[PDB]
DNA sequence: CAGGATGTATGCACGTGACCCGTGCCTGGAGACTAGGGAGTAATCCCCTTGGCGGTTAAAACGCGGGGGACAGCGCGTACGTGCGTTTAAGCGGTGCTAGAGCTGTCTACGACCAATTGAGCGG
DNA sequence: CCGCTCAATTGGTCGTAGACAGCTCTAGCACCGCTTAAACGCACGTACGCGCTGTCCCCCGCGTTTTAACCGCCAAGGGGATTACTCCCTAGTCTCCAGGCACGGGTCACGTGCATACATCCTG
């Protein structure tokens, strides 16, 4: 019985050796080598030895804005796509090897430093922010760029696409088809101060998130609509029920007004039975 | 002092060699197709032998991170349909943009989602275009196969009572023959989506833990949350848990928490959480309450958060 | 309340030590003894209370003290 | 109703010391003693039956428990007493 | 006056002979409640429970003192030190 | 006829039998089991009472008190082993003093 | 042939969820089996007495929780009680 | 489906239930009791194995041996309280050396 | 069988004492240790044999040793 | 020559590090039979039973030695005496 | 710098020791269902603990004196530790035999359970 | 001592836990041959245990003063103990099938032996 066992071990050794030599035969370097390579070396060389282009065109033709890569340690631009010349009018040679902070607006640089900070691309590494970037051809010295991307590992960097969205809304919905309008979410203190605002608001309101937070919605509401909106505000504080406003004008960064309609409610935290904030969903008319 | 560890140095060295071999076996096996556990080393090498044969042949006869990034920035998805309108493939990103599962689109007619007044445009685009390729030039490179057109598409929904709602999208793509002729395009929403819902979890299962005060403020956040929610513990501590919840889900969660206040234990409804990366992620949470021994009254809430798929949310 | 451990007076400790056959006591003993007694009481009380809580009672009975001592390896006779 | 061994303890005391009475405090001690020994033997007998996959308790388990639990001199007497009691009981 | 140690031997005989509690009852009751309040407030206690605790506590401490006394004696000391108690406790399994 | 009487015992066989059936000690209890046990309980009881009665007599008392039970149990080495972990209410302690403490 | 139950399956699985890169010797496994039955008896025994002391005929999570609070050190008891609570909650809810 | 699966437990709730229903611990066993206990057993098991796995790696081992279980138990104050009187085959000891014995 | 107590050698005792952290041993210890061991071992055996006798067996099992140790507060793991 | 006590330290460290039985197995097995014959002659033993006894015995003695060592140290001594063993056994109530 | 001689380390093959997968498979877990006893609950009572009021008093707190005990320092010698050679009996690896452990099947005497009777035990 | 049960005991019926007879193989018991690490006995050196002297300061004994403890009384009412009804929870029953377990075959980790080349070193 012991003899059978021992020869089974021989069979195992023989089978392994047979496969190691066979594995070696598939590696050009191992096959070219005259000498009988050791088992460790064969395996090392074997692991070294171990459509997408169609998709590349499919996605690139649909591409918009520009890709850029910026280092987290210094804000240095490591790469940018040629399409950036359409948007910022700077060339690849003007941006690469220079700090992104040299092109960002001073108020947005602080936000980018925070965005670049760490916390198949995973959502945890995901970053998305609006910022103002300098243009080679000029307030018009800057344009508002939406930057969305993920943090990537020697120098850590953000890989993101910068997109220059139109402040105008192209192709209005047809009356025949029920089409979802543009929307943004914001939340307000009891006195109407922004305590939260999203990027959709910035695309719609032109104001970047830091330009809205800590200010009253009444600073942007048109006085013709404030009387109505103020009534909705006074009422919404009294109820959990959603109150929908009429269409109203809201001031945007470029100094113009746009027409919005919004649904408001006062959210109560059941643990304290207290209103945390006014919650608003705004809709573009 | 007395000489020692001579035997240990030799035994360690012999063992070190065995460890090096074991590392290479693991590495070699890891790259294989048809990966399985409990394979013997002989099987690992045999599959590695066959893999190298297949790898050399397939590469001789022949972008992910970029493609994901560009699709998200564009607020778009790949969509491929037959001339007959039947959908053959769609990128998962469509679920975040139009709330459609791949299972809702694939094998279905595209005209089920296009408004009836726009059917003729897409039927014309599919039916008018015909091309036979030569043996030298790939179809995608031919300007004849490249096409750009726009149409509306119906959105999916969790609650079917919601009135039919559509999105205007642009198709940028090319015609390709399959072993019939399909059209494949990146579909971009004309209306930008600066915030979207994560509908599929990148891992089969993931979880994170937190503790909350009797005001529902964060008392604790574990090391597992930040990879999921993007926030480090100090970024959430002292803030209300509600600050991260979706506008519609705030009310349903309040009801769930009221139930928890009543029984001290339970499970939440499905809800969305706003990540630092500005994505809404669908979650479901298990809760229990811990009590102050002196009087057996509540002191804090312990929360176990499970990330869930859009399909799981809509299923119940 | 508080500070009732000091209610275990030096003489009270002397008497106990004498029953134990102790002829002479250092001053450091008295504080040490109080510490030990406090722990002992905490152990018995914690268990006696635990029994009381399980029974959903608010009054601690001698039987709970007995059950606490029994599980601790100490058996006391004459209290039911 | 509550039960005690005070009747039986008293009767036993009069067998050994007819001239002697018992205090209520001492009676409390004796009742605790009887119940403690009962628990010790019943517990040990239960474990013995368990270890031998027996569902029934017999005099063998008790005798064994007695030999295990009691000191040598007490065990010898207690066993002879149990043996006599069962023998007499069976005969009567 | 008597020379020290003579009185102690008289006290030892007295207390070993005695059965009554050597510790004051009311201070003990307050101490029990002081501790018990930490596990649960608004507790009530049977007087029998208090006596059960006092009897158990004295028996415990005296037993500890007996072992403590042996330890000091083993060290060829008359006076007991905290270290004698700590050793006895450690050996006893505390 | 009473089972205790058949066994020639003072202790109640019926109560012991019931107590063995209670407490979940077993699924079944042998008829001779409570008889054997009652004899043991009675025997041990008698040993303590007999020694305690002597202790009472030594103290010139005609009634047993916990002090007597304590001395009897602690003086008898077999009972001391059996009940060495037991505390007796108002038992006191044995009058043991180490020789090293005595004057010389 | 006969069959004997063991916890070896479950002890193994638990380790694989904690330290997937490690295994268990046959002796260590025998020890873990000895441990599980010991603790089981301690809890089941304590729970039995708690039912007896309250004249109850049924063992519930309350008896076990109490037995856990009595048997375990406070740190382990807190975790063990929470885990038992969660397991029952999840089970009863499904 | 197994009750253990329904409770998210690894331990055999069905086995635990049989073991609680047997052994005469009570006349009846609550349906939730086995689940609660299985969770406790699993928790304690995990705590020991977690420490043992560290002990193995701290000594460059990939295999848990009785020594690791002993070391884990004696180093962990709570486990040593629970298992302080327990002896382990080939358990070994903590490397306790008194300062008075050490060179200085 | 006689004098097998001598089978516990002085070196064996030294080594056990070393495992216990003992640095220095008086000569009287070796016989004292043998005496104490004899008693400890005897106590365990008497119980293990008693279990064996109750089981109506002629061979002592490890389980009997375990039970003997268990009831003596010497719980042992590794032998079931 | 190694100075007195340097060997003992190496031995302590070595024996504490190891897990092997220190008592010679055959002599032990005979000792078990030598005692067991007093309770029942013509008695047989499982080999595992003998090892179980030995492991319990060595563990017991080691525990006793550690306490004994503390007693000698408490006395400000290094050498352990039978007196130190007897004290430890008395304190543990053996 | 060369060649022959000696040792370290690399590399492999070797079988044993430890280990796991597969196949069989059956036992025991889970599911469905019911019966009726256990537990939960409401409604009541009234015994015991909580709490205070007041006085008497031993017991506890505090202070001082001075002898006794704890302790450090010093010296003595010897019982112990350390090293060595010699020996032996413990380990190890066998062989050889069967008493006893352990499981299988039969059957009984046994205790659980219930209806009936009675007189030892409990309240006052 | 007096009154009144219903706990204790009788005498059945019933199902089965255990005793019993029997067989099957396991592990232990008994013995030998060989290897050599552990065990024994002896020689030599001194660190450690022990005894002793001599400070010096800590605690004990005693007295006196002051404080809260005991003891006794009281009332308030809350909580534990009790009895009465509902119903729902799990033991008990029957069934089905797959998960966990044992046995066989095969595989991996280990040291250990060995071949082999390279490190190196002695002298020309």
């Amino acid at each position: 019985a012991r003899e059978a066992h021992s020869q089974i071990e021989k069979r195992r050794r023989d089978k392994m050796n047979s496969f190691i030599d066979e594995l070696a035969s598939l590696v050009p370097t191992c096959n070219a080598m005259s000498r009988k390579l050791d088992k460790l070396t064969v395996l090392r060389m074997a692991v070294q030895h171990m459509s997408d282009d169609e998709l590349k065109h499919l996605i690139l033709r649909a591409a918009d804005g520009f890709l850029f890569v910026v280092g987290c340690d210094r804000g240095k631009i490591l790469f940018v796509s040629e399409s950036v010349f359409k948007i910022l009018n700077y060339s690849q040679n003007d941006l690469i090897g220079q700090s992104l902070f040299d092109y960002l607006h001073p108020k947005d640089i602080a936000k980018v430093k925070e965005q670049l900070s760490s916390s198949r691309l995973c959502s945890g590494a995901r970053r998305s922010f609006f910022c103002r970037m300098k243009c080679n051809r000029p307030r018009k010295s800057f344009c508002t760029i939406h930057s969305t991307g993920y943090l990537k590992s020697n120098l850590s960097c953000l890989v993101a696409i910068g997109r220059l969205h139109s402040h105008m809304v192209p192709q209005p919905a047809n009356g025949e088809i029920r089409v979802k309008s543009m929307e943004y979410v914001s939340r307000h203190a009891i006195d109407g101060k922004f305590v939260f605002v999203d990027q959709r608001a910035t695309a719609i309101l032109a104001y970047l998130p830091q330009e809205l937070l800590g200010t009253s919605c009444y600073e942007y509401f048109h006085q013709d609509d404030i009387g109505h909106l103020a009534e909705c505000h006074r009422q919404v504080l009294q109820t959990r029920e959603k109150i929908t406003t009429n269409c109203y004008k809201f001031k945007i960064k470029d100094g113009s007004f746009i027409t919005l309609r919004s649904r408001w409610f006062s959210f109560m935290n059941p643990w304290t039975k207290e209103v945390e904030y006014i919650v608003s969903t705004n809709t573009v008319v | 002092d007395k000489d020692k560890a001579k035997r240990v140095s030799r035994n360690k060295s012999e063992k070190k060699r065995r460890d090096q071999f074991n590392v290479l076996i693991k590495e070699l096996g890891s790259m294989l197709p048809g990966n399985a556990r409990k394979m013997d080393k002989s099987t690992v090498l045999q599959k590695s032998i066959d893999f190298l044969r297949k790898h050399k042949e397939t590469t001789a006869q022949s972008n992910e991170e970029f493609t994901q990034l560009m699709l998200e920035a564009l607020d778009g998805f790949f969509l491929a349909i037959m001339t007959d309108g039947s959908i053959i493939y769609v990128s998962e990103s469509v679920t975040s943009l139009l709330e459609h599962l791949p299972s809702d689109l694939v094998d279905q007619s595209i005209f089920n989602f296009i408004p009836e007044g726009e059917h003729s445009e897409v039927y014309k685009i599919l039916s008018t275009h015909l091309l036979e390729s030569d043996s030298l030039t790939p179809e995608y490179l031919k300007s004849k196969n490249q096409l750009e057109f726009c149409c509306h598409m119906l959105r999916g929904t969790i609650d079917p009572k919601e009135p039919s709602t559509y999105e205007y999208v642009r198709f940028i793509g090319n015609f390709k023959s399959l072993t019939r002729v399909c059209f494949v395009a990146t579909v971009r929403l004309a209306t930008p989506q600066f915030i979207k819902e994560m509908c599929t979890v990148e891992e089969p299962n993931e979880e994170f833990t937190s503790r909350h005060s009797l005001e529902w403020k964060f008392l604790f956040l574990d090391h597992r949350a930040p990879p999921i929610i993007g926030y480090l513990p100090f970024e959430v501590l002292g803030t209300s848990g509600y600050d991260y919840y979706h506008v519609d889900d705030l009310e349903n969660l309040a009801k769930c928490h009221e139930h928890l206040m009543q029984y001290g234990k339970g499970k939440s409804c499905y809800y969305r959480f706003l990540t630092k990366g500005q994505q809404w992620i669908w979650l479901q949470t298990h809760y229990y309450i811990t009590y102050h021994q002196w009087n057996s009254r509540p002191e804090f809430i312990v929360c176990t958060h499970t990330v869930v798929s859009y399909a799981e949310v809509r299923a119940e | 309340l508080r500070d009732n451990i000091q209610g275990i007076t030096k003489p009270a400790i002397r008497r106990l030590a004498r029953r134990g056959g102790v002829k002479r006591i250092s001053g450091l003993i008295y504080e040490e003894t109080r510490g030990v007694l406090k722990v002992f009481l905490e152990n018995v009380i914690r268990d006696a209370v635990t029994y009381t809580e399980h029974a959903k009672r608010k009054t601690v009975t001698a039987m709970d003290v007995v059950y606490a001592l029994k599980r601790q390896g100490r058996t006391l006779y004459g209290f039911g | 109703r509550k039960e005690s061994y005070s009747i039986y303890v008293y009767k036993v005391l009069k067998q050994v010391h007819p001239d002697t009475g018992i205090s209520s405090k001492a009676m409390g001690i004796m009742n605790s003693f009887v119940n403690d020994i009962f628990e010790r033997i019943a517990g040990e007998a239960s474990r013995l039956a368990h270890y031998n996959k027996r569902s029934t308790i017999t005099s063998r388990e008790i005798q064994t428990a007695v030999r295990l639990l009691l000191p040598g001199e007490l065990a010898k007497h207690a066993v002879s007493e149990g043996t006599k009691a069962v023998t007499k009981y069976t005969s009567a | 006056r008597y020379r020290p140690g003579t009185v102690a031997l008289r006290e030892i005989r007295r207390y070993q002979k005695s059965t009554e509690l050597l510790i004051r009852k009311l201070p003990f009751q307050r101490l029990v409640r002081e501790i018990a309040q930490d596990f649960k407030t608004d507790l009530r206690f049977q007087s029998s429970a208090v006596m059960a605790l006092q009897e158990a506590c004295e028996a415990y401490l005296v037993g500890l003192f007996e072992d403590t006394n042996l330890c000091a004696i083993h060290a060829k000391r008359v006076t007991i030190m905290p270290k004698d108690i700590q050793l006895a406790r450690r050996i006893r399994g505390e | 006829k009473t089972r205790s009487s058949r066994a020639g015992l003072q202790f109640p066989v019926g109560r012991v039998h019931r107590l063995l059936r209670k407490g979940n000690y077993s699924e079944r209890v042998g008829a001779g089991a409570p008889v054997y046990l009652a004899a043991v309980l009675e025997y041990l009881t008698a040993e303590i009472l007999e020694l305690a009665g002597n202790a009472a007599r030594d103290n010139k008392k005609t009634r047993i008190i916990p002090r007597h039970l304590q001395l009897a149990i602690r003086n008898d080495e077999e009972l001391n082993k059996l009940l060495g972990r037991v505390t007796i209410a108002q038992g006191g302690v044995l009058p043991n003093i180490q020789a090293v403490l005595l004057p010389k």
